[PDB]
């Protein structure tokens, strides 16, 4: 899985400027029916601005390539667009100048700690600068900004020949891609210093010859991204990956399809639905996550710290009739984001609401009635400058309720 | 490079040549083998066989195109095509004893082996990528006039002949391929002259060389050769089996072999020519009811081969031979077939020259005559296995 | 183990300069109703400087080729960066002028003795040369410099078959590089007149096999 | 079954377009007689 | 059909013939440009057992010097028409 | 071996060095036209 990332963006004025300057001598001599002698110095000045409204500037920018697929790529050579308001003012494939002969999963090109490679090029030979019109300059001085898109990468991969050697001439990666695209699920792991993108095999329960194996949503996520069960539950490396762990984004049409297999199921758990062909899942990481038995991340503490019940979704609730309060220093939280606050609930019997105050940009004070079971609630905030006042979290409540896997989670 | 070179070829070849060459790309070994051993059977035989068509497709195209120069060949070869039934050397054992060389050595001493069939060969000497099965290697040198059929297989230009010749080995090295030992062969190929079902020719050839020869003979040992060959070569024959100069002497059956002995040296044969006689039993001091002349079960023929293979011959009387090749119901019992190569220059005649029914392609050798035997290899004739003996005369 | 190393850099400013000088005669007659005769003369002169802002002028830089590893690379094809202040001004490939042919372990190209070579064209076949800008060029006035980094390089490498003959088309090292990264360690001894840089295989104990 | 939509279309005029000023000084001696 | 138009003289047809001023001045004083021909490239087709046709990598210029060499050539130019043939011939002081 | 005549990849430079090699060069000069010729030529310090 490749793609491009632009780090900045030169724009170079096509302008000719001239300067003249000279001095003048003469000499007049009139005869009338007398005598006049004249002499005459002089000097000047110019100069000059000409301009092209077709080719008024050219422009480079500086690009780069990640991988976050499972496998390297080869003579990478991806095609861009370049739009600027809702014109794509060009779509360049890369030339041998911006070829990246080698590209490691989880490595970029050019490499960590190499300056980015410039693209300022669009002919085949690498000989004819891209231009733009005299009103995209106005629009460019006018503050506007110019996007990068990648629509496709070519790329090669190696096999072996009748002897030892590899080879990568004619091995092509678009002979599969549509292939693997229309037999698969695509699974996404975000973490927080590293994304990870991944395509797994699902079964057709309408082609009665395909003998492909089946699997549920827990066992793909497994295989695809190499997670270990310490007491049923996933881990990547050390982060807990479990459904209650995590914030899960589908599309439309998974969101749908999970619904539907959720009430004729009988665990009720999004794992152990069956994995499908074309679901688009993705998998958010909290950056602060709570369970209330070995796992705490929080910068700060809790008020309430009460875990001698043995209850909640994994052996631990850590709730009464207190007020529990969190003060985020707001030194850890990046500028502007979109933060989510979210955790599970339950009343074991129907008492009051609980007062759930949010305080970060403004102060937001909602209700919320937990059910027999554990629901999720999922209330939202926002940091402002990066410098400005903390952020406090309280939830006022009565009547002996219940918490569990209380997290904070990110987003754009 | 070859690649165009293998294009203009199969351009000029027939659709028909095409697909037979398809076919051969796709089921190659049973071809081969069937072409090993194809002209042993009975004409009609030969003519109804669901693969004589692709036969005579692929040596067409084979025979159409013909080098103008001796070249160089070289290819793998199972040491046991050269009557050598121990291994050299396991496939991955890396190392050959010099017990094993020494004995393969001596096996090949002075022989002359015979190859009638299409084999694969390349032009260039093996590298990394090339395939290596045998202990064994062979250098090659083709004479002049003689077919290759350069195809394209998967890209690899690889080269197609067909074999008709009898080749030497002059001198074997040991060398190391890749942390491997292998014998490597000199080998030149000794030509011959064989008709093998095509009786038509070989006739021709025959009456073309011989039906001048009685002219050469005097009238009256040409009636009394003639006399022999009609009625009293069995007599003559079995006198001479039971030593009959030496232990009952005459000279009236003296005179007739000495005039027979006369009348054959008169016109040796001109070229080096190949002869097929089916033989019987007796012939090899078997009887039609010994066990071992049953040829279906393999510890027969081993004995047979270890036994016979690499000895001599010896036969008092004259040998009775024809030029064809193929099965006749006269010797149709006959399990044992036996192959002889004619160096040029020996003693002989080719007797259906002369008009009349003078035998089946019939061919005379002089009686006393030695024979080496070289190779000896085995082909199933329905649901019987006949036994196929390779040998030379020696003057 | 190939890098390059930029030795030192050209500027070749672009600008068009321009110089005239004239000569005038003139003569007059005035008859009102009284006559009258002016004779004149003079001469002029002129300069000029065009200069463009897009391409105002260009850079050749030398370089040499170095290698510390343990095999040769052979038709030596590296790719370097160009970069002013923040900004990479070029990409260039090096062209069929800037191959080098061999380049053993420990060697340099060009030789220890010769002169560096110029890199001072970007198209493909050596037709093109480096621009800069007005901006980028009042920056190199002021006294900023211009770093060379290379990114990668591309080479072959020599297979031998039993009769030694010795080929090298088509046997690239790319094919290799990630496959012998990903599998070994690095060590570098650095010394004091020439350094080393090697890989040693490493055992994986998360795998039985 | 493969068709191409347009969504767009951008024009891009060629004009060349010029702008110059200078200034002049002189000073002449006159002796009439 | 009309003539063929000849009016480029590099490989990929972008550059036109040009002619000098004095060139230009003998062409306006009435001189005429020839056109001669120096030599004609140009393929053959052999023909499969198949009746398949090939033209590709097939030149004359093979054959032409060997043909010119061995052959005497005759000319019939009768009106409105002109033959042009070659007929191989022997040569005597070689007995092969 | 089709039979054909091919001048493609048939190069003199290939030769002409081997040629001059091992050679000696005569010319025959006439009025009106001129022959160039090699012929081969024996070294005796070889003995093969
Ligand atoms: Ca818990």
């Amino acid at each position: 899985i490749v793609g491009v990332g632009m780090e900045k963006l030169i724009i170079s004025t096509n302008e000719h400027a001239s300067t003249d300057q000279g001095k003048t001598v003469s000499r007049a001599t009139t005869n009338s029916k007398s005598t006049a002698v004249q002499d005459s110095n002089g000097e000047s000045w110019n100069t000059g601005l000409s301009i092209n409204k077709g080719e008024s500037a050219y422009i480079n920018a500086n690009v780069r390539y990640y991988n976050t697929g499972t496998a390297p790529m080869y003579k990478v050579t991806p095609t861009t667009n370049l739009v600027l308001d809702g014109d794509t003012l060009s779509t360049i494939k890369a030339q041998e100048n911006q070829i990246g002969n080698n590209l490691s999963p989880g490595d970029t090109y050019p490499k960590k700690g190499l300056s980015p490679l410039a693209l300022n090029t669009m002919d085949q030979f690498s000989s004819r600068l891209i231009p733009i019109n005299y009103d995209q300059l106005k629009k460019l001085d006018a503050g506007k900004q110019i996007k990068l898109e990648t629509t496709q990468v070519s790329g090669n991969f190696g096999t072996k020949n009748s002897s030892g050697q590899i080879v990568t001439e004619g091995n092509s990666w678009s002979d599969y891609i549509s292939q693997i695209d229309s037999i698969s699920a695509s699974i996404i792991l975000d973490t927080e210093n590293e994304s990870y993108e991944r395509r797994v095999t699902a079964k057709n329960l309408q082609d009665p010859e395909d003998k492909t194996p089946e699997l549920t949503i827990g066992e793909a996520i497994e295989k695809a991204f190499g997670a270990t069960k310490k007491d049923g539950l996933l881990y990547f490396n050390d982060i807990p990956i479990d459904e209650s762990c995590v914030e899960l984004i589908f599309d439309d049409n998974t969101a749908n399809k999970i619904k539907d297999s959720l009430k004729t199921l009988s665990d009720k758990k999004i794992y152990n639905v069956k994995l499908e062909r074309g679901m688009n899942i993705l998998i958010k990481t909290p950056t602060y996550f709570t369970n209330f038995d070995d796992y705490n991340n929080y910068p700060s503490t809790w008020s309430n710290v009460n875990t001698t019940n043995q209850d909640g979704l994994q052996g631990s609730a850590n709730k009464l009739n207190g007020e529990t309060k969190i003060k985020i220093p707001m030194s850890e939280l990046k500028p502007y984001k979109r933060y989510v606050f979210s955790g599970y609930s339950k009343d074991p019997l129907t008492s009051n609401s609980i007062i759930v105050k949010i305080k970060a940009k403004e102060e937001k004070t909602d209700y919320l009635v937990p059910e027999q079971g554990y629901t999720k609630f999922s209330y939202e905030f926002e940091t402002t400058e990066k410098d400005s006042s903390n952020i406090e979290i309280t939830l006022i409540g009565s009547g002996t309720t219940y918490l569990d896997n209380l997290s904070i989670t990110e987003l754009n | 490079w070859e690649r165009k070179e293998a294009e203009r070829i199969e351009q000029k070849l027939e659709r028909s040549e095409k697909e037979a060459l398809e076919s051969y790309k796709k089921d190659s070994v049973e071809i081969s083998k069937y072409s090993q051993t194809r002209n042993y059977f009975y004409d009609y035989q030969i003519e109804a066989n669901s693969r004589e068509k692709e036969y005579k497709e692929l040596r067409n195209a084979i025979s159409k195109n013909k080098i103008d120069k001796p070249m160089y060949v070289y290819y793998f070869e199972s040491p046991e095509k050269f009557a050598f039934n121990k291994v050299i050397r396991t496939e991955n054992q890396n190392e050959i004893s010099l017990e094993k060389f020494n004995e393969f050595k001596e096996t090949i001493q002075n022989k002359l082996f015979k190859q009638d069939g299409f084999k694969d060969i390349s032009l260039y000497e093996p590298g990394k990528g090339d395939e290596k099965p045998t202990p064994l290697l062979m250098h090659l040198k083709l004479p002049r006039n003689t077919g290759m059929l350069p195809y394209t297989n998967t890209n690899n230009v690889s080269t197609l002949i067909e074999q008709g010749y009898s080749i030497k080995i002059d001198k074997i090295v040991r060398i190391v391929i890749d942390g491997k030992h292998y014998i490597k062969a000199e080998a030149s190929v000794v030509s011959s002259l064989d008709f093998k079902d095509d009786v038509s020719k070989g006739d021709s050839w025959g009456k073309a060389n011989y039906n001048d020869w009685s002219n050469k003979l005097t009238p009256n040992e040409l009636a009394d050769v003639n006399d022999y060959m009609r009625g009293g070569y069995t007599a003559i024959n079995n006198y001479l089996i039971s030593n009959g100069p030496v232990n009952n002497p005459n000279p009236e059956l003296d005179s007739k072999i000495t005039n027979i002995e006369n009348a054959l040296k008169r016109e040796p044969i001109p070229t080096n020519l190949t002869v097929y006689r089916r033989s019987g039993p007796q012939e090899f001091g078997l009887t039609l009811t010994s066990p071992e002349y049953d040829f279906n079960k393999l510890e027969n023929i081993d004995a047979f081969k270890s036994k016979w293979e690499g000895q001599a011959l010896s036969y008092p009387n004259f040998i009775s031979t024809s030029i064809g090749s193929v099965n006749m119901s006269a010797f149709a019992k006959r399990k044992i077939v036996l192959r002889i190569t004619i160096p040029k220059g020996s003693p002989g005649a080719y007797l259906s020259a002369i008009p009349g029914y003078a035998g089946e392609y019939e061919v005379l050798l002089n009686h006393g005559s030695k024979f080496k035997i070289n190779k000896i290899d085995s082909y199933k004739d329905g649901t019987i296995t006949k036994l196929i003996v390779d040998a030379t005369l020696i003057p």
